[PDB]
């Protein structure tokens, strides 16, 4: 199913056709969009599906998730080889994250590093993530 | 019980066969609850035009003996964060018209008119009512 | 040194959505059963 509509369905945890509060931001971030703090402050109390689809359609018209995510990863590309350290990402996910268990983190890291190279191609990873 | 089944099938039949669409209605009148997944699965081997023997086979494989109150209740309770056992009519409508095999607005409005009194639905009692009258 | 927090937020939200998908898939068959019985009652 299309990604935005599925994200709405997945983060409408009450099943009331409304996404509200943290879930709202989560829904947005689940599609690979990092809204600015101004955009976060401007978000309404809650959104029904028309509101959410309009917000995401207008956002994606000026914001490409793939390129922004690869751009965020490249800030930690020390070797400048299209790679980031797997254990660094693991540690920061565990230190700053609030939603994911440790097993989920570990699973993600094995995904991004299937050969256990200790590196993550992140470009290939973001691509084979955003399908 | 069987003669009325035969007669109801044949009143809808053309050249001895009925659409699987009409077979859904006939099965429901018989007291069975087939899904659209059942319809597609049966069409995969038998097509979408059934003579009486094939309709009997479709009926025989749509009894869903796995149905039970607890699994339906847990499916609904997934959307009940407080887990106190209630869902609003807004919640019931959105859930039933969004997930699984979504109801049309007409289907849900008929359901709500007959079964929803207050704005707070005890979905356990609702699921129990939904399981009633199934032909066993 | 930049901050990992935006990237972490995105990845956490994405995989929380994946978890939501798994758990909702566990319940969808019985939503379908409920809808089938509703349609039986409505015939």
């Amino acid at each position: 199913p299309p990604r935005v509509r599925e994200a709405f369905a997945l983060f409408d945890t009450d099943g009331d056709g409304e996404i509200s509060g943290r879930d709202l931001v989560l829904a947005i971030r689940s599609c690979g969009v990092s809204p600015t703090p101004d955009e976060i402050k401007a978000l309404p109390m809650s959104m029904a599906w028309p509101d959410f689809e309009a917000w995401m359609s207008k956002k994606l018209a000026s914001y490409n998730p793939e390129e922004e995510l690869i751009k965020s990863f490249k800030a930690f590309d020390r070797s400048n080889d299209g790679t980031v350290s797997a254990d660094e990402l693991s540690q920061v996910m565990l230190a700053l994250g609030e939603l994911l268990s440790d097993e989920e983190v570990k699973a993600m890291i094995k995904e991004a590093d299937p050969n256990g190279t200790g590196k993550i191609q992140y470009a290939n990873f973001v691509k084979m993530l955003l399908k | 019980e069987a003669d009325e089944m035969y007669a109801r099938f044949n009143a809808r039949a053309s050249g001895g066969k009925v659409s699987t669409g009409d077979a859904m209605i006939l099965a429901r009148q018989l007291g069975l609850a087939p899904s659209y997944a059942d319809k597609q699965a049966f069409e995969e081997k038998s097509g979408d035009n059934l003579d009486y023997a094939s309709f009997q086979k479709f009926v025989g494989t749509s009894t869903h003996p796995e149905d039970n109150i607890e699994d339906l209740v847990e499916a609904f309770a997934y959307f009940d964060v407080s887990k106190h056992g209630y869902l609003t009519r807004k919640q019931m409508g959105n859930i039933l018209m969004t997930y699984g095999e979504p109801l049309t607005t007409e289907e849900f409005n008929a359901l709500a008119a007959e079964y929803f009194t207050s704005d707070q639905i005890d979905y356990r009692q609702f699921c129990k009512a939904m399981l009633e009258a199934e032909n066993l | 040194a930049s901050s990992w927090e935006p990237l972490v937020s995105v990845l956490e939200a994405y995989y929380a959505g994946r978890r939501h998908k798994k758990q909702l898939l566990k319940k969808t068959p019985f939503i379908i059963r409920a809808q089938a019985h509703i349609r039986r009652h409505l015939v």
